[PDB]
């Protein structure tokens, strides 16, 4: 599994 | 003796050449094992040694589907980089993520990681605390900002802790 | 998935109140409680990513994460007619998506 | 959050009309989403977007269509409304982790 989508810039 | 994951993920956006390239190769301790490459005819997460090909199907498809959806994430953000450094469209740029775990002897966390790098440059990056941040330059000062306020840092904690280091054994069995 | 057991609950104004979560999800677990106050939109009443299992909301509400009983209730000391309304149990299905539970309507005296 | 806005709040439409909900944010987020509530209960994912120019199905998007035109517009199509398509539609924004909510839209499909 890998990390969970990322936060906007 | 310690153990690590490690991920990459980075696109790459090229003077009118359509749509940025996406790419992502995972590595256990130093060796690559998996990787996803949007140039292929067929996209899809792929094992890159044979002992990460006894995972089922539903494994490679939900990777394979996380990945699409990260491909979408940096068409983005490039472009709100872009504004942030207020440079041109057609331009030529680079935006890349890097995260991953390393694990002490008794297979227990031991160092989180979730950075980007924009251009070649450093952008941002949680601090070993897990609950910091490391802003390179002013732009990023930005990302940081919000990314205080909404609790980035304790939402890829989450991750790094627990999900991260769990797959890290499995994949460390598995071989 | 997440499941919200209860369909209606009610209390008397003044007393404790206590809406049970339980998620079934095999990643990460990012969990929130939404409160929707009629003909309107859902709310944020709090969240939980890591760190303390107790987390503090708005309006004197609280959860609790438990990874091993795999709930994440949510608690109010002493509920008032302004909390009644329907509260939503929710868990970042893959992110950045969210799945909602069947929700439960809270009715108090 | 006030910085979802949608368009109009109560609408009806007749059998077979083309609808368009409107949804605007300022809450300078990338994802976007369009969501259904049909009985005060769970809401359903229809629509959704990661910014501009992305248009992606959610778990029931038979009978709708999608536009991102920009960073703060996100319209949801009834192409042909039926009787089906009655229901509260809500709008959502979060740059990562919360979401958003906006007034809600209350959709009637008059035969």
């Amino acid at each position: 599994q890998l990390s969970p989508f990322p936060f906007d810039l | 003796g310690p153990h690590s994951m490690r991920y990459y993920e980075t696109a790459t956006s090229r003077r009118g050449l359509g749509e940025p390239r996406y790419t992502s190769v995972g590595y256990v301790d130093d060796k690559e094992f998996v990787r996803f490459d949007s140039d292929a005819e067929n996209p899809r997460y792929e094992p890159q040694v044979p002992w990460m090909e006894q995972e089922g199907p539903e494994y490679w498809e939900r990777i394979t589907q996380v990945a699409k959806g990260q491909e979408q994430w940096f068409r983005v953000n490039l472009r709100t980089l872009l504004g942030y450094y207020n440079q041109s469209a057609g331009g030529t740029h680079t935006l890349q993520r890097m995260y991953g775990c390393d694990v002490g002897s008794d297979g227990r966390l031991l160092r989180g990681y979730e950075q980007f790098a924009y251009d070649g440059c450093d952008y941002i990056a949680l601090n070993e605390d897990l609950r910091t941040w490391t802003a390179a330059d002013m732009a990023a000062q930005i990302t940081r900002r919000k990314w205080e306020q909404a609790g980035a840092a304790e939402y890829y904690r989450a991750y790094l802790e627990g999900e991260c280091v769990e797959w890290l054994h499995r994949y460390l069995k598995n071989g | 998935s997440v499941t919200q057991p209860d369909a209606r609950v009610t209390v008397s104004e003044g007393a404790s109140l206590q809406l049970r979560c339980k998620y079934s999800y095999s990643a990460t677990p990012y969990l929130f409680w939404y409160v929707q106050y009629p003909r309107q939109g859902p709310q944020l009443l709090l969240k939980y990513y890591s760190g303390d299992p107790v987390v503090q909301g708005v309006n004197g509400f609280e959860a609790e994460f438990s990874k091993s009983n795999s709930s994440f209730h949510l608690r109010k000391a002493s509920v008032h007619r302004s909390d009644s309304a329907v509260y939503f149990c929710a868990v970042s299905d893959p992110p950045p998506l969210l799945t909602f539970g069947s929700g439960t309507k809270v009715i108090v005296l | 959050e006030a910085a979802v806005t949608q368009s109009p709040r109560n609408k009806v439409a007749v059998t077979g009309e083309k609808v368009t909900l409107s949804c605007n944010q300022t809450n300078n987020h990338n994802n976007m989403y369009w969501y259904r509530q049909d009985t005060g209960h769970e809401l359903r994912l229809i629509y959704y977007s990661y910014g501009a120019g992305s248009t992606e199905k959610g778990d029931i998007p038979d009978g709708y269509k999608a536009s991102r035109p920009s960073q703060e517009n996100f319209s949801l199509t009834l192409e042909s409304a039926t009787p089906s398509q009655t229901s509260v539609y809500f709008c959502a924004s979060g740059g990562g982790g919360t979401l958003y909510f906006g007034a809600g839209t209350r959709l009637s499909v008059l035969s």
